[PDB]
């Protein structure tokens, strides 16, 4: 069985800057995408980056050039890092890992962060 | 014989739908073009890896008990044969040797590309190349066990009789041996300009 | 007789070799329960290992009276 | 192609065979044996050979070259059966069908123990120990051949050969054997020379092709010229005794067949390049035996060939009669003729 | 003074004797009781029965084959001959003791005479009685049967061979055409015939009729199969009265055969005491004439001439031992011994201890070495067990080859003493090379870090992993140096542990193989030097070292090279060692990745180097002769040794990969084993996790010592045999020696003799 953990949540001041951690386990061969996605309470889930196995490498237009996402040196290891912060950005943070085909889509239980 | 039976039952019928789909104006539906152009590079490859091994050893296995059985059926009333014969054995084991080598090269090919580029022309290349690479060498290494084989044999069953003659016949075992090397070098060569997937 | 020696030395062996991983196990030495996959408590294994070192003594001095006799 | 499927099955035996063929005396050792003069010399010097300690066993004074001659023999036929032992398979079959020959010879000359009224006790310690079969000695029972045909020899592997043998009078005779025994034979070689055909690969069918021919071509001349010593004998009757696979067949066996006298024979001979010269000089044996250890001398050039066996078999049979022509001329002090034997190796 | 004959060969001399024909018998005992000269054939043309001692020969002859057959008549009984003394007349120590007078060996032989003559007719008129014994027995089975069994003269009956009554009942179904009534019944007890001593299962029958010309049929046809033909009344009086008489004759008939029987068994039970004494004497005495037979035979004078091989070493005392036999002779002669030199070729001799020994077999086995050349033994004693080792290489599996080599070499007192059965008696003759194979697979099998399959953590590693990092998530190390001694443990379980270990062993394979026929090639060298011969030096081994080190010592230096360059730290590409010694030979002067400075000048200049080698090699030995039709010969060995040697080279070179093969795969057979045995046990709890661990280890302990000792340990063995017979000994072994094989006394064993 897969499963995945956040970590590097937790309430920060204003205008700091935070790292994500997130790691997936389970399974023997490296997943083609992996993901960050967000939700603050009272709204539906949010898109934030994806990275590709190639290193490719896509943001939603509100963080763009704020959030840096990228892979670790093991396979199946993922990070998230954010050089500013503000009240608009406060929200449980997910991630996510995908198959170029069928149903194996694996989702993360998630962290908090608050200004 | 049955087994003829199904080969001419097999011929006719390739035949009749060869026919069947030329006269209907369905000639291009068997495009064996396609097929050649879409199934996975890594088929041909590691079927290749795979082969050559494979019958490398069939051919030592093959050399070994027709040398063997008769050096020990020699030996019965001459058992110095025993010792100094075993020449024959090792020109048969090498040949194994000689596949065992060309796998360590190979695998060393085998990394996975990205899916943008699976049928790449340089993709489609190493995975054609290893496949026959791996055949001349498997094929030749079977038939090179064959000839050492039969003239380990051969010298054997000689000794018995003069110790005189091994050292003359001993020379065709070497000319047979010979064909071990240029199935190797063969191998070495046609495979040698592929690339790594990619 | 031979019929005592196979019985005696595959138990000396027993009585070592079980000692020995079970220590292993109740040290929590890497090599034994390091991985994911290993067991999850060391001196729970040790018991019951450090037990059955102690059938294989019984046999040795079992057996080894037999052959001496 | 030749060898790669032979050593399967009858590699072993191939070594061991041609081990034996290394053991064969040659011309410097024939020569040794004639330079002694007491069999108690003989026994010394075959020891030397690959004989070695055959006659270990035995007192000086109860040598004979009779005991040489039987201990000489058992040794070959102990190395026979102990080859069919190793045997299976089609090579188990074909080494069967050499021994048909033996004891189809047997058959005969039990029936002519019997006819005389001789102690069985006498016949059988004379039978050749290769044609044994189980019920060999209750062929003395009766003289009739439908009887002892029903009694005994439907139950043999020889029961197909009597096809053309119950035409006979009711009661036998000297003569009367000798037409079965050759009436047999018949049958035999051409059975067995089918087999060949059949079953047998490359090369040792055309090599035992040969050697079935030579066999058949021998049969047909002795037959030949053994009937003329008859009053007489219908040529048509005649016709049935002569093998249908020699080189022979069928333009010289028919005129040899039609043939009143040896100068007929002659005249019907003399279309045949292989035999061209046979009839003028010497003895007649004598040039049969050396033609035969030429075709066998041959067949050992061949490899993976089961024919080896065969080889082996008939050579070996040569040396004992060799040793024992020797041995005779030792023994009755008659030296000048002591040079006949044969040897090719 | 006593040369150490173990690094070449000992010197030899040939010695004349000359012995007056009076001494000739006497005097060659002694040289028997030295058992330290090997005598010449000095005139092999004369034929085999015109030698001048036949007549001697035959005498003995004949009492050896009496004997023989006394020995078969105790072995026919449950007799048993007096085992034992061995070591009266010498303790393999050859020290001077007198031979059997002539009138001693005539009594052997009149005496042996005389018994056979008395033994033929006791025996022979002994299974008369049987026969008539055993006869009667049979014919009183049938009278002691039932009446149902007469039921149903009215009848034949008789006894017959229980595989043949099926023939019988067939031939008799056939003649009497379906009008077949027949009976038959088993017989409990096997029944021996003096005709062979083998026994037969037999079987009672019975058949009914009526018609004499029937009747008359089936008695031939029942005795023709060697039936027992038993005439049997119809009444039961008749038979009671017939079984009265036969009880009678066989109850007679016992005390004939016990009184005659046990006469015999009284005479066996005599010469049972010293046939064996006889035997020994005997066969000495005839081996003495068979020397004598070898010597040349003076009629101009009464002496006797003879040749033989003696070590230099030991010439003194032959002089000496001569000298006490002519003191107890008293008979005054000249000088029995002339030293003398010749062109023959003398035979190979090693001197050995207990502990080389077995390593001296190992080689013999090939092949006797030639007249003081190097031997091969010396090198086989470390570099045999130590290819071993390399492959088994394993602490554990170690270890219990190193305790039953132990066990086996402290008891050799005990052991050597007595009885041992083939297998066990190879085991033995190994018990050093056992040893020292084990001690060595443990050295290397802490280098390769396993024992039992597990690592051993003794020195801090030289990797340090991240610092944190959470269930399940991979991660990669860092390096903080290396290690002390062997592996690095922090391998272990280490998911690309393979992609290391299979660099590693792949690359101290060839190294080792490289060494190893670097090594053995010199030898050559030092034979060449020995004998003088100059010419072998400029035309086989200069041209011959630059073609092998030109290639392969550069590909060894390569590949230790490139382990000494920090590739990352310095920014330059690691480059292939497969592509550029490939791309040497077919792509020359071409490089893909750049090793060191100029390697393209040195590459290229090596190829040649190679190449003109060949032809160096193949021509200028023969015109060194040419120069001085037998030239011709010359020439084509030349040539068959220059391809040999050329392809040889690489094939050979290639070969060493076995070292790595068999060790990868006894390591895979030990990880799986503990997998599959004993992780397994680990998973339970309480008294069934009691129970199911102690089962599971017996079969743990069993399959590793069953499989991966002895039969992976024998696979391992034999290679390293390969190794060396083939690969390092031919680079200078010559061989076709003539071994040492001198005239000697020694114990035959009579049950040896007879078989």
């Amino acid at each position: 069985q897969v499963q995945l953990q956040e970590s590097g949540g937790g309430l920060v001041e204003i205008g700091g800057s935070l790292r994500l951690s997130c790691a997936a386990s389970g399974t023997l061969f490296t997943f083609n995408t992996m993901a960050w996605y967000r939700q603050a309470p009272g709204k539906q889930r949010e898109f934030i980056a994806t990275i590709t196995s190639g290193g490719n490498t896509n943001y939603a237009d509100s963080v763009q050039g704020r959030f840096t996402i990228s892979r670790g040196n093991a396979k199946n290891t993922l990070y998230l890092q954010m050089n500013s912060l503000k009240p608009e950005d406060t929200a449980v943070y997910y991630c996510n890992a995908r198959t170029m085909t069928g149903p194996f889509d694996y989702w993360g239980q998630g962290t908090q962060v608050t200004v | 014989s049955f087994s003829h039976f199904l080969y001419y039952l097999v011929l006719i019928v390739v035949i009749v739908y060869g026919l069947y789909k030329l006269f209907t104006g369905h000639g291009s539906d068997i495009n064996f073009g396609k097929f050649l152009l879409r199934t996975s590079p890594y088929m041909w490859a590691n079927l290749g890896i795979a082969l050559c091994v494979g019958l490398s050893v069939v051919g030592a296995a093959w050399g070994i008990f027709i040398t063997g059985s008769s050096m020990i059926g020699a030996g019965v009333r001459a058992p110095r044969i025993t010792t100094k014969n075993l020449i024959s054995i090792i020109f048969c084991e090498v040949v194994a040797i000689y596949g065992l080598i060309i796998a360590i090269v190979f695998s060393s090919k085998l990394t996975v590309a990205t899916a943008e580029n699976m049928y790449s022309k340089s993709n489609l290349y190493t995975g054609y190349s290893l496949f026959w690479a791996g055949i001349t060498v498997g094929a030749s290494n079977l038939i090179c066990g064959i000839a050492v084989g039969i003239t380990g044999a051969t010298a054997a069953i000689s000794d018995a009789a003069d110790s005189a003659l091994f050292v003359k016949i001993l020379v065709i075992e070497i000319f047979g041996s010979i064909l071990g090397l240029l199935g190797l070098i063969v191998g070495l060569l046609m495979a040698g300009k592929a690339s790594e997937f990619q | 007789t031979g019929k005592a020696w196979c019985c005696t030395v595959l138990s000396a062996f027993g009585v070592v070799i079980l000692s020995v991983i079970a220590h292993l196990f109740n040290t929590n030495h890497e090599s034994f329960v390091g991985s994911i996959n290993d067991p999850e408590d060391g001196p729970a294994v040790a018991h019951t290992v450090y037990l059955a070192a102690l059938v294989y003594l019984v046999f040795f001095v079992f057996c080894g009276f037999q052959v001496y006799l | 192609m030749e060898g790669v499927y032979f050593n399967i099955d009858n590699g072993f035996i191939e070594g061991v065979v041609r081990g034996y063929r290394n053991g064969l005396l040659s011309n410097n050792q024939y020569i040794n044996l004639t330079q002694c003069d007491t069999l108690e010399d003989l026994k010394l010097q075959l020891s030397s050979t690959d004989y070695g300690n055959f006659l270990s066993s035995v007192s000086s004074e109860s040598l004979t070259t009779s005991l040489i001659q039987e201990y000489a023999s058992s040794k070959l036929y102990h190395e026979f059966n102990y080859i069919r032992d190793q045997s299976s398979g089609s090579t188990r079959k074909f080494m069967d069908y050499i021994t048909y020959g033996y004891m189809i010879d047997n058959v005969a000359l039990m029936i002519t123990g019997t006819i005389h009224d001789r102690d069985k006790g006498e016949i059988l310690q004379r039978c050749h120990p290769l044609g044994w079969f189980d019920t060999l000695p209750t062929l003395s029972v009766a003289t009739d051949l439908e009887s002892l045909y029903e009694t005994v020899l439907v139950d043999t592997p020889l029961a197909p050969y009597f096809k053309n043998c119950f035409d006979t009078a009711e009661e036998l005779d000297d003569m009367n054997i000798e037409i079965i025994r050759n009436k047999l034979y018949k049958a035999y070689l051409e059975d067995f020379y089918n087999f060949v055909t059949e079953e047998i690969p490359e090369p040792a069918k055309e090599c035992m092709q040969t050697l079935l021919g030579f066999e058949a071509d021998r049969r047909s001349i002795n037959i030949a010229l053994n009937s003329l010593q008859s009053s007489d004998i219908d040529p048509d009757l005649k016709s049935d005794l002569l093998p249908n696979i020699g080189k022979l067949y069928p333009l010289a066996t028919f005129h040899l067949a039609q043939a009143q006298d040896f100068e007929g024979v002659r005249a019907a001979l003399a279309n045949v390049y292989e035999y061209r010269g046979f009839l003028e000089t010497g003895n007649l044996e004598d040039h049969f035996y050396q033609l035969e250890m030429e075709l066998c001398r041959d067949a050992f050039t061949q490899q993976f060939a089961i024919s080896t066996v065969w080889a082996w078999m008939k050579s070996k049979e040569q040396e004992v009669r060799n040793i024992t022509w020797i041995a005779e001329c030792i023994a009755q002090n008659q030296r000048e003729r002591i040079n006949n034997y044969i040897s090719v190796y | 003074e006593k040369e150490e004959a173990i690094f070449r060969s000992a010197e030899m001399a040939l010695v004349q004797f000359y012995i007056p024909q009076e001494i000739s018998r006497d005097s060659a005992y002694t040289l028997g009781q030295l058992g330290l000269v090997q005598f010449r054939d000095l005139n092999s043309k004369v034929r085999a029965f015109q030698r001048t001692f036949v007549n001697e020969i035959r005498r003995l002859d004949n009492v050896e084959r009496q004997y023989r057959y006394f020995y078969s008549l105790l072995k026919k009984h449950d007799i048993k001959l007096y085992e034992g003394d061995t070591d009266k007349y010498l303790d393999g120590s050859g020290e001077l003791y007198v031979p059997p007078s002539g009138s001693v060996i005539d009594d052997y032989v009149r005496n042996a005479s005389y018994l056979e003559e008395r033994l033929i007719q006791m025996e022979d008129a002994t299974d008369q009685i049987e026969v008539q014994k055993n006869d009667l027995e049979q014919y009183r089975f049938i009278l002691q049967s039932g009446d149902e069994f007469f039921l149903k003269v009215n009848y034949v009956t008789g006894v017959i061979a229980r595989d043949k009554v099926a023939t019988l009942e067939q031939i008799l179904w056939r003649v009497l055409r379906g009008n077949l009534f027949f009976k038959t019944v088993e017989i409990e007890q096997p029944v021996y015939d003096v005709k062979t001593r083998e026994y037969k299962h037999k079987n009672a029958f019975i058949v009914f009729s009526h018609g004499d010309l029937i009747i008359k049929r089936i008695r031939k046809i029942a005795e023709s199969l060697d039936a027992n033909l038993y005439d049997v009344d119809s009444s039961n009086e008749g038979r009671s009265q017939q079984l009265a008489k036969v009880n009678k004759n066989l109850s007679d008939l016992y005390t004939v055969l016990k009184t005659t029987s046990t006469t015999l068994e009284s005479e066996l039970y005599a010469i049972a005491k010293e046939l064996d004494s006889w035997f020994q004497d005997v066969t000495r005495e005839k081996a003495i004439f068979e020397i004598l037979n070898k010597s040349n035979y003076d009629t101009n004078r009464k002496i006797l001439i003879a040749e033989g091989w003696i070590p230099r070493d030991e010439l003194a005392t032959l002089q000496a031992r001569l000298g006490e036999m002519i003191a107890r002779l008293g008979i005054d002669v000249p000088s029995i011994i002339q030293v003398l030199d010749t062109n023959h070729t003398p035979p190979t001799f090693h001197r050995t201890n207990k502990f080389t020994a077995g390593f001296q077999s190992i080689c013999d086995c090939y092949g006797i070495a030639q007249y003081r050349e190097i031997n091969a033994g010396l090198p086989t004693i470390v570099t045999f067990p130590f290819m071993f080792a390399i492959m088994f290489g394993d602490m554990g599996h170690g270890f219990l080859m190193t305790l039953a080599a132990l066990s086996l070499v402290l008891n050799e007192k005990k052991i050597n003493k007595m009885k041992r059965g083939e297998i066990f008696d190879m085991a033995f003759t190994g018990r050093y090379i056992i040893l020292l194979m084990g001690v060595f697979s443990m050295y290397t099998g802490f280098l390769y870090n396993d024992i039992f399959s597990k690592t051993m953590t003794i020195f801090k590693s030289g990797w340090k992993w991240p610092d944190h990092w959470k269930k399940g998530e991979s991660i990669t190390a860092t390096s903080v140096g290396t290690y002390p001694i062997g592996l690095d443990w922090a391998w272990h379980g280490t998911e690309n542990a393979l992609l290391f270990s299979n660099s590693y062993k792949m690359k101290l394979s060839i190294l080792m193989g490289f060494i190893h026929m670097t090594y053995s090639y010199f030898f050559s060298l030092a034979n060449h030097l020995y004998f003088n011969s100059m010419i072998d030096i400029i035309g086989n081994f200069i041209p011959g070292l630059l073609f092998m080190q030109g290639i392969f010592g550069y590909l060894s230096v390569c590949i230790v090279y490139k382990w000494a360059v920090d590739w990352v730290k310095d920014g330059k590409p690691a480059p292939g060692l497969l592509n550029m010694l490939i791309n040497m030979f077919l792509s020359p002067g071409t490089i893909d990745d750049e090793l060191y400075p100029h390697q393209a000048k040195v590459q290229v200049f090596l190829l040649l180097m190679a190449l003109v080698c060949i032809p160096w090699l193949l021509l200028v030995k023969p015109l060194h002769f040419k120069f001085t039709e037998d030239f011709g010969d010359i020439m084509i060995h030349q040539v068959i040794h220059t391809i040999e040697f050329c392809l040889n080279c690489v094939s050979h070179t290639a070969s060493y990969l076995r070292l790595w093969a068999l060790s990868l795969a006894h390591a895979q057979l030990s990880s799986v084993l503990w997998t599959m045995t004993i992780q397994i046990a680990f998973g339970f709890r309480g008294f069934v996790g009691v129970f199911m661990t102690v089962a599971l280890f017996a079969m743990w302990f069993a399959l590793t010592c069953a499989v991966l000792v002895l039969m992976e340990g024998t696979s391992a063995m034999l290679h390293s045999l390969r190794l060396h017979w083939v690969e390092s000994m031919s680079k200078f072994f010559v061989g076709e020696g003539l071994p040492y094989e001198p005239f000697a006394f020694e114990y035959k064993d009579m049950e040896v003799a007879v078989a």
